[PDB]
């Protein structure tokens, strides 16, 4: 924002939000950021709002300036003796003798191989994540299997939106197990009360790299389902709108996200 | 202009769908909608004596010499150990800092990436080795580095991930940098634009890109 | 007098066979953590 | 002969195979050592 405001030149005062977190259309009614938007108490809000087709109705979302998604987060889980006689040199007359010594002297590079060939097994072990994705057995089937699990979201959020309006009995089963803050998840998730904690890509991100120890992890690599942007919500139809994106497409230009991503959003564990 | 937006500003098209880097030229000139991919850039890269040698007086030097092949074939173990296991990185390097002759990186002629390299003159160096090398399409490039006639290319992610899946030769790099993405040029200001940035995110949204990824991005050779 | 060669050589490979045995298996984990300086001398490096 | 074995017609037979499974035992203890005491 004061990136913003430098080239455009327009002033601004801020405040904070009293009624609702992020927007919901409650009785036809919005609230939040968003909320007030619509009522032109305020003419932009600036923070954490996801771009989807509910919400671009109301407002307009500029060009989006990060790439985030929907992620869920686990906690890593921590004659008959000559067979004889040659058997026994693998593991550790004269034509006769001079066929044993040959014979040790291989079994001695096999030996050795071994060990070494061994110990460079033990030095690239790796590990696997438990579930596949959000279309996992045990997610589409939850506490339908032997082991009942347990996974939740924090309510009147983006993310539950959409997954209502995607797998409805999957919404349906999460209502016991909605929690209410990022901390709250994270530590019911390392005292092991919930198993599996569905939340913004792009904020638990920066938890797993920033948690005590690397104990809390995404699944895979890092999977994004329904790849999105976080998006500035200005009045409907400004004049702005055309001044406010064209200086965001030159920050990425010019590179400045790059330096203050690594200022705001860089991590620890790897 | 030329290419793309030389014909589109000519009125010879209407709507330009490729995998149209976005940049700043492009926005004041023509219009827009969501992108449809994410992506930065990357580089591809090319890929009784006989029983005691072996096991009085001269019984304490045979016990010796025993010792003494038994600390010789230990020291061969270890010296075999340390022999078997112990013996670019973007554009981070300094051999491309200051190239020579012998790393050769190309990148497309006419292309964004050119013009993207341009704007920071703080590489004008390697504005100054590419105009040397620049090839007219991927295809040229990518059989001249399997010839190993190339060293290094600059392009997009996706296309070399791809790549690398159909020839197992060839390799990426680490950085992972521009993080831009593709979208649908457009004409100016026109009703074909709302609703079709709506439909963009609407694809988005639903499990539709995962499944044109099944069908080409997804699959690997 | 035989007893010394005789033990001496099983270092490298009723009162009698007990003694033995914990001083072999004394010798398995002098040889075992020998090979470990051979490991720790690897690492080291005008 | 059992405890000289350990630690250096199906009876032999099983003897070796035990002989062998020795050798793999301490082959084993020998690479989670090494592991433990030289990387970690
Ligand atoms: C989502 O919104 C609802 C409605 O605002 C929240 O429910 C309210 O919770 C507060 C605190 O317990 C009560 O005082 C209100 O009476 C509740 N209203 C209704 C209609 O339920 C709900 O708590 C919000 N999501 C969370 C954080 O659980």
């Amino acid at each position: 924002l004061k990136k913003i405001s430098k080239s455009v030149k327009f002033t601004y005062d801020l405040y904070l939000v009293t009624n609702g977190k992020h927007g919901k259309k409650i009785n036809g009614t919005w609230n939040g950021m968003i909320g007030e938007v619509v009522m032109k108490r305020a003419y932009m809000a600036v923070g954490s709002l996801t771009i989807n087709e509910e919400r671009s109705e109301v407002v307009d979302f500029s060009v989006p300036f990060i790439e985030t998604g929907i992620s869920v987060m686990v906690s890593r889980s921590n004659i008959g003796k000559a067979i004889w006689l040659l058997w026994g040199l693998v593991f550790n007359g004269t034509t006769s003798k001079i066929m044993v010594s040959v014979w040790a002297f291989f079994a001695v590079i096999f030996l050795a191989s071994y060990t070494a060939n061994l110990a460079a097994f033990m030095i690239q072990e790796e590990y696997v994540d438990q579930v596949s994705g959000l279309s996992d057995k045990k997610f589409q089937r939850p506490n339908d299997f032997s082991p009942p699990f347990r996974f939740g979201t924090v309510p009147n959020g983006s993310t539950e939106r959409n997954i209502r309006n995607n797998y409805a009995e999957m919404h349906a089963y999460m209502g016991k197990f909605n929690q209410r803050g990022v901390d709250d998840a994270l530590l019911s998730l390392k005292t092991g009360k919930l198993d599996a904690f569905i939340y913004d890509a792009a904020v638990l991100n920066y938890m797993a790299g920033r948690d005590e120890g690397c104990k809390l992890v995404t699944i895979g690599s890092g999977k994004v389902f329904a790849s999105t942007g976080y998006g500035i919500a200005i009045q409907k139809d400004s004049g702005w709108k055309r001044q406010v994106d064209l200086a965001i497409l030159q920050l990425f230009g010019d590179g400045e996200m790059e330096e203050l991503e690594a200022l705001w959003l860089t991590g620890i564990c790897h | 202009w030329n290419g793309m937006m030389g014909e589109l500003l000519s009125g010879q098209a209407d709507m330009i769908v490729a995998p149209l880097t976005i940049n700043n030229e492009r926005a004041q000139y023509i219009e827009f909608s969501k992108p449809f991919k994410y992506q930065g850039l990357t580089i591809l890269v090319k890929k009784f004596s006989w029983g005691v040698l072996l096991n009085f007086s001269a019984r304490i030097l045979g016990m010796v010499w025993a010792g003494f092949a038994m600390i010789i074939v230990a020291s061969y173990t270890a010296n075999l150990a340390a022999f078997l296991v112990l013996d670019i990185t973007g554009i981070n390097d300094p051999r491309l800092r200051n190239p020579s002759d012998k790393f050769i990186y190309a990148t497309v002629k006419q292309s964004s990436v050119d013009i993207y390299f341009r704007r920071q003159v703080e590489l004008s160096t390697m504005y100054r080795h590419m105009e040397k090398h620049n090839y007219e399409s991927a295809a040229e490039a990518i059989q001249a580095v399997r010839d190993n006639k190339l060293h290094a290319f600059i392009w997009d992610s996706a296309v070399l991930e791809f790549e690398a899946s159909q020839k197992c030769d060839l390799v990426t790099t680490g950085e992972l940098f521009f993080r831009s993405g593709f979208g649908i040029g457009m004409r100016k200001d026109s009703p074909w634009k709302q609703n079709v940035s709506l439909s963009i995110l609407k694809s988005h949204e639903n499990g539709f890109m995962e499944d044109l990824d099944k069908t080409w991005v997804r699959y690997q050779e | 007098g035989k007893a010394i060669w005789l033990l001496w050589g099983l270092v490298f490979n009723t009162t009698s066979k007990i003694m033995v045995s914990v001083w072999a298996f004394f010798a398995v984990i002098f040889l075992a953590s020998y090979t470990a300086n051979l490991a720790a001398f690897m690492i080291q490096e005008v």
